[PDB]
RNA sequence: GGAGGUCAACAUCAAGAACUGUGGGCCUUUGCCUAUAGAACUUAUAACGAACAUGGUUCUUGCCUUUUACCAGAAC
């Protein structure tokens, strides 16, 4: 009712990049950078993030065949049910993922 | 005070072309056209008050709400 | 409320006549049937209920 | 402005307004002597997002609402007596406008880099430095520059009088008492 | 538009429920 | 096949069909146009017992408004009348201008304001053109090297 | 001649976006660009006082690189040796009913003033509608 | 052996965002933790159907001599 969330560990999408290798990077301070994304309405910010995640993770349970194919954008960051209905972003939501330059 | 339903009227009258975003940043405050203490000028209820004295209105109202 | 109750009453009596025969068709029962005075052979009912009601 | 519809649900409405205070950082919740609660927010859509979470997510109560309103503020545009209720003390305070440029600057809290006017918040740093800062930009008063006393959630104060010359020993005892008596005053209004 | 005027609906009504603004009373 | 399900077409055929069907399937193509007209606004108008100017009218859903709590809260003494609050606001932001909304759906808010442009007259105008509507706005590499 | 005009606009357009021009000149130049989107709707109003077939349409096909004649010499002086009147009020009587019936319906006076103002009577009759009400 | 069938049977298709199988560990197989293999169809301005009918019960109504036939909103 409030949010669309994954509450079981077995269902967390498996990550190709091997999480425990990511946990190693956490020690070195220069290794990690915290970057927030900002901008005006409907510039693609949340749908930009949606690129990095699907490229990062191997299988996602919340992908319909419709959002995978093209037509409807998947929005991972817009978890809240209000944000889904309101068609908008209300509360900030991030993700922590490793990616190579 | 004038911005209630400002956005919809813009988007309804223009048939969905158009848009509005109302922000506060500059923090510009501006005087209300009335004279904060006058016991007379106001003219009756259930209409938006005439701009000649709007300040006695806002005062005599907030006060009644507050106490 | 008095005006509202007038509008209900007058329509309820006209419905009394209509259901009395067998129709609610407007076309059969033009207002001359209810409103012509009895001297011309109508009901001669006296209508206070048309108006327009302040809302 | 809020009030719960069934007044026996007031204890529940409080638990949520403490939550909503947390989750939405730009919200300002108040309570008056009229019993009502005031909710402040950036704009329409932002209020609309609270009241959905308020009604549905957090507090399951149903609540009355005011008409859309605003927040106002008071100012002045150009002799004196004031007296204690146990009249040992008598206080006299004049008020004046602040030059449009001055508040223009105060509206931006700033560290005073380059030719921009430093904010009043730097009073911890040398007040005589501030006296130069004020007199440099605005042609501010020479006597009042060193006499600018403290600042606020808003405008600025000045001590100019003979008693400040008479008893700066005894007055300096009562100053941190006076500034307490200001915030208490200007957080509200006449 | 229904701006607070007219009826909850015209069923118990006996009327059509047509609401029109008054020309007489404005100023 | 003969069972006749699952069709597949090529491009120009679809171009022909879309060309033929203009008297029927001609319609608006922005989410933005629909605005208050989309379902959710109709479901609201039904739940709140309002009406959009061209929208349908139902029965109240909560026919009892008649209970009243007589209180100083909303009194005319205490209200600042500066705006009508036309019913389109009650449907547009149902949780704010409204009080006691029940069985109300969230309305969807906004779209990007489509700028889409096509000229329908001359098919022989190119595909890429600058429309009247728009605002006016030391070393070398080897030869044979070109764009991809 | 849409296409030639269009071509000219394209050339004219070419200068503004990718070329350097005097500021006063450019702004006027841009404004014409603005109008094209606008459509000239303050530039198509005038004295078309011959019908398109009453102008015997001698559309003279000059080009501004001919060498032409201009016969200044014909501007010298020279030496040329060469119906029922209606006495019925039936038109009016129908308009005394209409008012009188609007008037004998209608509780109160504010809902009989809605009806009259809703007819939009012409200014000619509005003088004589008061005559009926009195 | 392939391409098909206005052919048939059987299984399945609204759920902690939501499936199974397997190896190991605690319990002593239900259940919990952990590693792993495979996930067709249906879903986010929510769904097998870019479509849209009828009935039943119980509430609140409307027509009002009574039942059928009905007015129109809700829940199931
Ligand atoms: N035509 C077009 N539309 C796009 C493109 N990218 C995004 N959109 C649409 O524009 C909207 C922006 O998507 P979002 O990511 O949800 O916008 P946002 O950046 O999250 O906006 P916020 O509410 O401020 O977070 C979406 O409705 C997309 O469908 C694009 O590249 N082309």
């Amino acid at each position: 009712e409030h949010t669309i969330f994954t509450q079981l560990k077995k269902n967390i999408p498996k990550t190709r990049y091997n999480r425990d290798y990511m946990l190693s990077m956490a020690n070195i301070p220069e290794r990690i950078i915290n970057v927030g994304v900002i901008g005006p309405l409907h510039s693609g910010k949340t749908s930009l993030m949606d690129l990095l995640v699907i490229d990062s993770h191997k299988r996602i349970p919340d992908m319909s065949k419709n959002v995978e194919l093209g037509w409807k954008p998947l929005r991972y960051l817009d978890n809240l049910k209000q944000e889904i209905d309101r068609g908008l972003s209300i509360k900030l939501n991030g993700s922590t993922l490793l990616c190579t330059d | 005070i004038e911005s209630a339903g400002f956005e919809t009227d813009l988007r309804l009258s223009t048939n969905g072309l158009g848009m509005c975003q109302l922000y506060f940043w500059h923090k510009i405050w501006r005087k209300v056209p009335g004279d904060v203490l006058d016991k007379d000028a106001f003219i009756p209820k259930l209409k938006p008050a005439p701009i000649n004295s709007l300040s006695r209105d806002f005062v005599m109202k907030t006060r009644r709400r507050k106490g | 409320p008095l005006l509202d109750i007038l509008v209900k009453g007058e329509t309820r009596i006209q419905n009394r006549v209509k259901l009395g025969l067998n129709s609610k068709m407007p076309t059969r029962f033009p207002p001359a049937v209810f409103y012509t005075p009895k001297e011309l052979g109508g009901l001669g009912m006296i209508s206070a209920s048309h108006i327009l009601i302040p809302a | 402005v809020l009030q719960p519809l069934l007044p026996r649900e007031l204890p529940k409405l409080l638990d949520a307004l403490n939550k909503i205070s947390k989750y939405y950082p730009g919200v300002i919740i108040k309570v008056e002597e009229s019993g009502e609660h005031v909710i402040l927010g950036n704009g329409e859509l932002y209020m609309d997002c609270l009241l959905y979470d308020l009604r549905a997510s957090y507090a399951k109560i149903e609540i009355k609402i005011s008409d859309p309103l605003t927040v106002f503020s008071e100012s002045c545009s150009n002799s004196r007596l004031g007296e204690e209720n146990l009249p040992g003390l008598s206080i006299s305070v004049a008020a004046e406008p602040m030059d449009s440029k001055m508040i223009q600057d105060l509206s931006r809290n700033t560290l005073g880099k380059g030719q921009n006017c430093l904010d009043i918040d730097g009073i911890m740093d040398n007040p005589r430095k501030l006296s130069k800062i004020l007199r440099t930009e605005y042609g501010w008063d020479s006597l009042a520059s060193r006499n600018v006393w403290s600042f606020y959630n808003g405008n600025v104060l000045i001590n100019d009088t003979l008693p400040d010359e008479i008893s700066p020993e005894l007055l300096s005892k009562y100053k941190e008492q006076i500034i307490q008596g200001f915030y208490w005053a200007v957080k509200e209004g006449p | 538009s229904y701006n607070g005027i007219g009826l909850k609906s015209a069923k118990g009504s006996s009327t059509s429920g047509h609401v029109q603004r008054s020309l007489a009373s404005n100023n | 096949g003969t069972s006749y399900k699952k069709w597949s077409f090529d491009l120009p055929e679809m171009s022909n069909l879309y060309r033929l069907s203009t008297p029927l399937r001609d319609e608006v193509t922005d989410k933005n146009y629909y605005y208050l007209f989309d379902k959710k606004s109709f479901f609201n108008g039904k739940a709140l017992n309002n009406a959009i100017p061209g929208g349908p009218k139902f029965e109240p859903l909560y026919p009892r408004e008649e209970e009243e709590d007589y209180n100083e809260f909303n009194s005319i003494d205490r209200v600042i009348f500066r705006v009508p609050i036309r019913s389109e606001y009650k449907v547009a932001f149902p949780h704010l201008y409204n009080s006691r909304p029940r069985s109300v759906r969230i309305p969807w808010y906004n779209n990007p304001v489509s700028c889409i442009i096509q000229n329908d007259e001359e098919y022989d105008t190119p595909a890429l053109f600058f429309d009247p509507s728009l605002n006016p706005i030391d070393f070398t590499l080897p030869e044979d090297f070109a764009p991809l | 001649s849409k296409k030639t005009h269009d071509m000219i606009w394209e050339k004219l357009r070419y200068i503004l976006q990718t070329q350097e021009l005097s500021s006063t000149l450019r702004e006027s130049l841009e404004t014409l660009f603005e109008i094209r989107q606008k459509d000239y709707k303050s530039g198509s109003q005038g004295l078309f006082i011959l019908d398109p077939t009453s102008y015997t349409v001698h559309t003279h096909s000059y080009i501004v690189s001919d060498e032409d004649e201009a016969n200044k010499e014909l501007g010298n002086f020279e030496k040329c040796e060469n119906q029922i009147y209606d006495m019925t009020s039936t038109n009016d009587v129908e308009f005394k009913k209409k008012i009188y019936l609007v008037l004998k319906s209608s509780l109160s006076g504010d809902e009989a003033a809605h009806k009259l103002l809703k007819l939009k009577i012409a200014n000619n009759l509005k003088k004589s509608v008061v005559d009926i009400i009195i």
